[PDB]
């Protein structure tokens, strides 16, 4: 059961970050355990304890101490920390039951410059692939919607030899109808974005 | 009931 | 390491003679647990005597109860014969319903 | 990285056998088996201490059988493979003290059971040059790579600037999207970005390769159809610097 | 007024004639209620009291998997011992544990027990403050520093103040009518004969529970204090117990000597004499 978590959850690099769990029975010989699974791998341990307090290299963990509703802190959040987090109760000897659990996204500060460029090549595929990029993290990219045209979710590249970070999202199709002026029209775009035609 | 730790060992 | 046992032989309910009855051998205060108890009859075995579960006391000393099943006639003698790792020759303790 | 498993992936027809393996760090007492469908947490399968199988959940069909004879390595065998067995099969271990419950996981064998193998497709990779507008505006150059369309979605993408791998300025799609998502055997598609200075791209001797490792069929496997065989291969697309 | 719960472990290496055996027995007061033996033929926690039989099957799985786990854990512990004491492989050894809790009459904790022993010697002990340990020898000190750093202290205390007393209170209520109902000993005094100018009386206590009892017994008196003759409190077999004082006194004395017979089953406590 035993183990109510928010299915997901955002945070900003880097304060917070503040990652709750409700275990509202747990009798007092049961430990509170937190694991993390960083996408491609495959869980590690983070922290327990006990019914207490407590605090290591990755991780603090604050229990209610009434035993009730613990909270992982991850103290200066960074991009590397974005992962699926599991809050599980262990009573000794038994099996672990990883829940669902909480997917934490950590998104940066900027200096922004929203734009949608049209890329080229291919020259085989072909051809056009629009790249909505350089936008602030208060922008959310949306869905296709017609599934002749594909649109990937946003993701953050780290240059990183300059500063330097940038949210980017790709969209493409295989038609004439399709152009970069109308790729993200059911996505709420910042009303000042750059739109060129290099044709 | 019993109590198993478990990692309590000699 | 390394106690020798203590033995009492007796009936569950006090005897006399062909009633019904039960015969016990309670060994206690010994260590290690490797013990060999046989309840005897006129010298011989009596066969297949049940024994209790193994346990021990505060001082880590083991104790068992070996129980079975007879008629206490005053023409038939009884039993307990106990051997342990400490005892170099089996200690044989006769039964008395006065004790 | 302690725990190691064999193999990284496997693919089979329906009523077929297949056996995995887990070699944990020696002097690890306990070894656990988990399965993980994409979306959920790992579900528990079995748990060994030394050489003995202490616990096992109702998820273990009779078809499944874990075994750990010398109390070192463990073999997990599936008897008559079903489409529902398709998942990531993880295997973790614990040190022999420890103290606390610190489970150390391995890379995981990736099973994908199929109706028939005709569905297994490789990827086709192509890369798209960055925009001239982006260059003259942002003073940067965002290369993009679309690898499509492949089945199943077990593929790994990587960039190579001047014949040398690069992780700086790379963002790859974490999980790929379906081309015809309303189908059960829909083929997949994955996007990626490599971003470099405009003046580095503007240098026409600089080379760029988008590589895609595909984990597919065995040399062993029985292929029938007119097109090429979809064996575990590496598809790639090149692109060079433009002076423009 | 109070009650107790105690599990006992017995690990016994035995090399050539097995892998080691591991036994667990569980008492409440002087009532054995649960048994485990890794010999098995297919092992699991078995019910030896009638009031425990009435439990969930999920209770029994927990409890089996605990002792099945402990089977291995101790087979290890027996070998970790051999290293500490530099002991020969061919030797046969024993680990013994006892843990549990006392309630009692209102329904809280009174004190905690957790005590280990090697080859019938005190090894390590959980103190009555439930947060520190007693190391008997320099070998136990290893195994102390292990638990110190592993914070094993608290996970007992949490259990001993929680699930121990919790479950006990449950066990008591569930089997109240056998467990919370003390039985008085059926007492009599027999004549034996003897000498003849000297006799042996014998004060009998029979068919009672629990095992706690005091027989010792007078003339004017105190008495005795010393003659005596007391005998080990032995089990009847029907979950009742037995005992006697003697004593040896001169013949024709004789109604001087009065017996004396403290049990929690009784109100009084009684006073008996030779009748005849």
């Amino acid at each position: 059961a035993k183990t109510t978590q928010p299915t997901s959850m955002d945070c900003a690099e880097g304060r917070a970050a503040n990652l709750p769990c409700n275990h509202s029975t747990i009798s007092g010989n049961e430990y509170v355990y937190w694991y993390r699974q960083i996408h491609s791998q495959g869980p590690q341990y983070i922290i327990h304890g006990l019914k207490n307090n407590e605090t290591n290299e990755m991780a603090s963990l604050i229990i209610t101490e009434d035993r009730k509703s613990s909270t992982l802190i991850l103290p200066h959040a960074t991009l590397r920390d974005t992962a699926v987090y599991y809050c599980i109760v262990w009573g000794g000897y038994q099996k672990v039951t990883f829940g669902t659990g909480t997917k934490l996204q950590v998104i940066p500060i900027q200096n922004p410059d929203p734009a949608v460029y049209q890329l080229r090549d291919s020259k085989s595929s072909d051809k056009s692939v629009c790249l909505f990029t350089d936008f602030d993290s208060q922008t959310n990219v949306s869905q296709s919607k017609d599934s002749d045209v594909y649109i990937t979710d946003k993701c953050v590249l780290d240059m990183r030899s300059m500063d330097f970070k940038s949210n980017s999202a790709v969209a493409w199709s295989n038609k004439s109808d399709f152009a970069c002026a109308n790729a993200f029209n059911n996505s709420i775009i910042p009303e000042d974005t750059f739109f060129p035609s290099p044709e | 009931e019993e109590n198993l730790l478990d990692f309590v060992r000699f | 390491i390394q106690r020798t046992p203590k033995i009492q032989v007796y009936s569950r309910h006090p005897a006399e003679n062909g009633k019904s009855n039960f015969l016990n051998c309670y060994v206690s205060g010994f260590h290690p647990s490797d013990i060999e108890v046989d309840l005897l009859k006129n010298g011989e075995r009596i066969e297949k005597v049940e024994h209790s579960d193994l346990s021990f006391s505060k001082d880590w000393s083991f104790y068992l109860l070996y129980y079975t099943e007879f008629t206490p006639t005053e023409k038939d003698e009884y039993a307990c014969r106990v051997n342990h790792v400490t005892l170099s020759q089996p200690k044989i303790v006769k039964w008395d319903r006065d004790m | 990285t302690g725990v190691s498993q064999n193999p990284r992936h496997k693919i089979t027809k329906r009523g077929q056998n297949v056996t995995f393996r887990c070699d944990p760090i020696s002097e690890h007492n306990r070894l656990y088996w988990y399965r993980q469908t994409l979306g959920q947490g790992p579900e528990f399968l079995t748990y060994f201490q030394n050489e003995a199988q202490l616990e096992k959940s109702r998820l273990l069909s009779d078809r499944f059988s874990a075994e750990r004879p010398k109390g070192s390595f463990s073999t997990l065998e599936i008897q008559r493979t079903e489409q529902g067995d398709s998942a990531m099969y993880l295997c973790a271990s614990r040190y022999r003290d420890d103290s606390y419950n610190e489970q150390f996981f391995g890379p995981g064998t990736r099973l994908t059971v199929l109706e028939d193998l005709k569905n297994v497709f490789p990827p086709e990779v192509a890369v798209f040059e960055p925009s001239e507008a982006e260059i003259s505006h942002t003073q940067k150059a965002t290369l993009v790579c679309l690898a499509t369309g492949f089945y199943p979605d077990h593929v790994e993408l990587s960039w190579w600037v001047n014949g040398k791998e690069v992780h700086s300025g790379v963002c790859t799609d974490p999980q790929p999207l379906k081309e015809q998502p309303a189908l059960n055997d829909s083929r997949y598609a994955l996007s990626s970005r490599l971003r470099v200075s405009a003046t580095f791209w503007q240098n026409p001797r600089n080379h760029f390769r988008c590589q895609v490792q595909f984990y597919g069929l065995s040399e062993n496997d029985e292929w029938t159809q007119d097109r090429a065989k979809p064996v575990t291969q590496i598809v790639s697309a090149e692109a060079w610097g433009r002076a423009d | 007024g109070s009650h107790s719960m105690r599990y006992f472990y017995t690990a016994m290496s035995r090399p050539g004639r097995g892998e080691p055996r591991f036994i667990t027995v569980g008492y409440v007061d002087d009532t054995l209620f649960v048994r485990f033996d890794s010999d098995a033929t297919s092992p699991r926690k078995e019910p030896r009291a009638p009031w425990i039989e009435q439990e969930g099957p999920e209770y029994w799985d927990r409890e089996t998997q605990i002792s099945k786990t402990n089977t291995q854990t101790y087979r290890e512990n027996l070998r970790t011992a051999l290293r500490y004491y530099n002991q020969s492989e061919a030797g046969s050894h024993i680990i013994q544990r006892m843990y549990g809790c006392d309630v009692g009459p209102d329904g809280r904790l009174l004190r905690g027990y957790d005590q280990y022993a090697y080859d019938g010697k005190d090894y390590i002990a959980l103190n009555e403050d439930l947060s520190s340990w007693t190391a008997a020898d320099t070998a136990a000190q290893i195994t102390q520093r292990k638990w110190e750093a592993a914070r094993v202290a608290e996970q007992d205390r949490a259990y001993l103040e929680g699930l121990c007393v919790e479950s006990l209170r449950r066990y008591l209520e569930n089997g109240k009518e056998t467990l919370q109902r003390a039985d008085p000993p059926k007492t009599h005094v027999t004549h034996h004969p003897i000498s003849d100018h000297e006799v042996t009386l014998r004060c009998w206590a029979l068919g009672f529970y629990p095992a706690e009892i005091t027989l010792t017994w007078q003339r004017d008196g105190e008495d005795q204090t010393q003659d005596t003759e007391l005998v080990e409190t032995r089990p009847a077999g029907d979950r009742t117990f037995q005992k006697w004082a003697a004593v040896v006194v001169p013949s024709g004395e004789e109604q001087r000597y009065t017996c004396h017979v403290q049990h929690e089953g009784l109100p009084k406590p009684l006073t008996l004499r030779w009748e005849p």
